C-alpha cells in the first residue's frame, strides 16, 4: 500500500511502484494568503490549473565519482511556460511546491543519496584560499537556472556548514536497495506574505551521494537522475510589462 | 422686547456652529472588496479643485 502511490495534479500524473511514503514539509500544507495577512490592495491572478502542474528540467548521470548538485526555487521556472510568463509579467509572487525524484537500478546495483530542502540557502566562495580576499560568488553560481550546479566542497555543503546535519530539513532518501524515488511536499517558507520571483529565491534542493554508486562490470553503466516539480497554490499581483533579467 | 425686529433678531447667539465632528480613528481604515463598473451618471474620477 505504501509503495505504490499515484500524483495527479492539472494535466499531468505520475505513478510510481517503488516508494518510501510523502514527507509534508514542517506538518504543513500549501495555502493561499489570507486578509489579516495580506498587505497590497489590488487583487491576485489564480489562474489555476495552467501553472500548477508537473515540469521536468534535465536529466544528469550519476557517476561513481559525482560530488552532488543542487537547484534554486523558483528559479527554475522563471523561463518554463504559463507559470515563467505570469513570473515575469508580474511584480509579486507566492506559492507552495511538489518536488519529486527518479533514479532507478537493478538488483545488482548499490548506492544511496540524500535529498534535502534548505531554505535561503546562500553560497560563499573560498575566499582566495587563505582568506585573505573579500570575493562574492557569480551570478552563475548563485543562480545556476534550470541546468542546476555541481558542488565543490559537499563536505561543508559550499557554505561552511557539516553535511551530517542537513537531515534537520525535510529530507529523504534514495536506496537503491530499497526504493527509487523521493517525494516531498513544501508550502511557502518567507517572512513576507508576498516577494518577488526574479530577485528572491525561497529555497534550494540538494542531492548529494552520501554512499558511491557501485556495480560490476557487464551491468548497465548510465544511472541516470531526473527532477519532477509542480508549483501549488500560486499567486500572481502587480501586474506591469514583461521584464526578463 | 416689543417691535418684531428684536423678537427675531439673531443677535447674542455664542454658540459655534461647527460644520464636522471628530471620530474614533485608532488604525488605518480598511480596504473592501470592489469590481468593475459601467455605467453612465456616475464619475467618482472627475472632480473641480
Amino acid at each position: 500500500s505504501d509503495r505504490v502511490a499515484q500524483l495527479t495534479i492539472g494535466n499531468s500524473t505520475i505513478t510510481t511502484q517503488e516508494a518510501a511514503n510523502i514527507i509534508v514539509g514542517y506538518g504543513e500544507w500549501p495555502s493561499y494568503c489570507s486578509d489579516s495577512d495580506a498587505t497590497a490592495v489590488d487583487k491576485p491572478t489564480r489562474p489555476d490549473v495552467s501553472v500548477n502542474r508537473f515540469y521536468t528540467l534535465d536529466t544528469k548521470l550519476w557517476e561513481k565519482s559525482s560530488k552532488g548538485w543542487y537547484w534554486k526555487f523558483p528559479d527554475v521556472l522563471t523561463e518554463t511556460g504559463v507559470f515563467g510568463q505570469n513570473a515575469q509579467f508580474h511584480y509579486l509572487y507566492r506559492s507552495g511546491f511538489c518536488i519529486h525524484v527518479q533514479c532507478n537500478a537493478s538488483k545488482f546495483h548499490q548506492g544511496a543519496l540524500l535529498v534535502a530542502v534548505l531554505p535561503e540557502y546562500v553560497i560563499g566562495t573560498v575566499a582566495g584560499g587563505t582568506g585573505t580576499e573579500d570575493s562574492h560568488p557569480p551570478y552563475k553560481q548563485t543562480q545556476p537556472g534550470a541546468d542546476g550546479f555541481e558542488l565543490q566542497h559537499p563536505y561543508v555543503l559550499d557554505a561552511g556548514i557539516p553535511i551530517s546535519q542537513l537531515t534537520v530539513c525535510p529530507h529523504q532518501w534514495i536506496n537503491l536497495r530499497t526504493n527509487n524515488c523521493a517525494t516531498i511536499i513544501v508550502p511557502y517558507i518567507n517572512a513576507l506574505p508576498f516577494d518577488s520571483a526574479l530577485n528572491h529565491c525561497n529555497f534550494g534542493l540538494l542531492v548529494v551521494p552520501i554512499s558511491p554508486l557501485d556495480y560490476d562490470q557487464g551491468a548497465t553503466p548510465v544511472i541516470p537522475i531526473t527532477i519532477t516539480l509542480a508549483p501549488m497554490c500560486s499567486e500572481f499581483a502587480g501586474l506591469r510589462q514583461a521584464v526578463t533579467q | 422686547d416689543r417691535v418684531a425686529d428684536v423678537i427675531e433678531s439673531s443677535i447674542g447667539d455664542s454658540v459655534s456652529r461647527a460644520l464636522t465632528h471628530a471620530l474614533p480613528a485608532p488604525t488605518g481604515q480598511d480596504t473592501q472588496v470592489s469590481s468593475h463598473r459601467l455605467d453612465t451618471g456616475k464619475v467618482p474620477a472627475l472632480q473641480a479643485a
